[PDB]
């Protein structure tokens, strides 16, 4: 089995377009599952809604020896993407699709994962209406400045910036440009 | 296949 290189999609309708490379081809995209320290609902199911630590020491000792991508508290627990988790999908030839931050851009590199990041990059605040027609104005111009500060500070780190008039344009982009960095 | 609570964790509030 060939090794598979991870995705992180960012920018405008980076959501949509990730659940549609996994509804469309199950086969060629598959995802990983979270770490966290908070304790397991009934009803949650571990190595499905996360992978549930038992200790929270265990899970800071690996985040302080760069273990995860990304990693973060919310309500007193931790939560993080852990390297090995991306790379069991991608050791099994499966573009891992990632919903990670920008951040974990660079962890992933740095963890020779070599990951696709991909910014899809709105031309205008116009142009985030038309390939979100969803949203309020305020949603929007919101959704174009955090845009505008993603690539302001990260691109050094983008392995291609797709742009276009509607979703589906921007789709078959993405779908155009993991195929030619992945061959 | 949100995860709010692990959105929350990764990114907060500068």
């Amino acid at each position: 089995v060939h090794y598979a290189r991870p995705i992180i999609i960012l920018g405008p309708t980076k959501d949509r377009a990730n659940d549609d490379l996994l509804s469309e081809f199950p086969d060629k995209f598959g995802s990983c599952v979270p770490h966290t320290t908070r304790p397991k609902r009934e009803y949650e199911i571990d190595g499905r809604d996360y992978h549930f630590v038992s200790s929270r020491e265990k899970m800071e000792k690996d985040i302080q020896a760069h273990k995860f991508i990304e990693a973060g508290q919310y309500n007193s627990h931790l939560y993080g993407t852990s390297v090995q988790s991306v790379r069991e999908v991608a050791e099994q030839g499966k573009h891992c699709i990632l919903d990670v931050s920008a951040n974990a851009v660079r962890r992933l590199q740095a963890a020779h994962l070599h990951p696709i990041a991909i910014f899809i990059r709105p031309r205008s605040l116009e142009n985030v209406l038309e390939i979100n027609k969803r949203i309020t104005e305020e949603q929007a111009r919101k959704a174009f400045d955090r845009a505008t500060k993603l690539e302001q500070e990260f691109t050094e780190c983008f392995s291609a910036i797709v742009e276009g008039d509607s979703f589906e344009e921007i789709y078959h982009k993405v779908k155009r440009v993991i195929e030619d960095l992945s061959g | 296949a949100r995860r709010e609570s692990y959105l929350k964790a990764t990114q907060p509030s500068l």
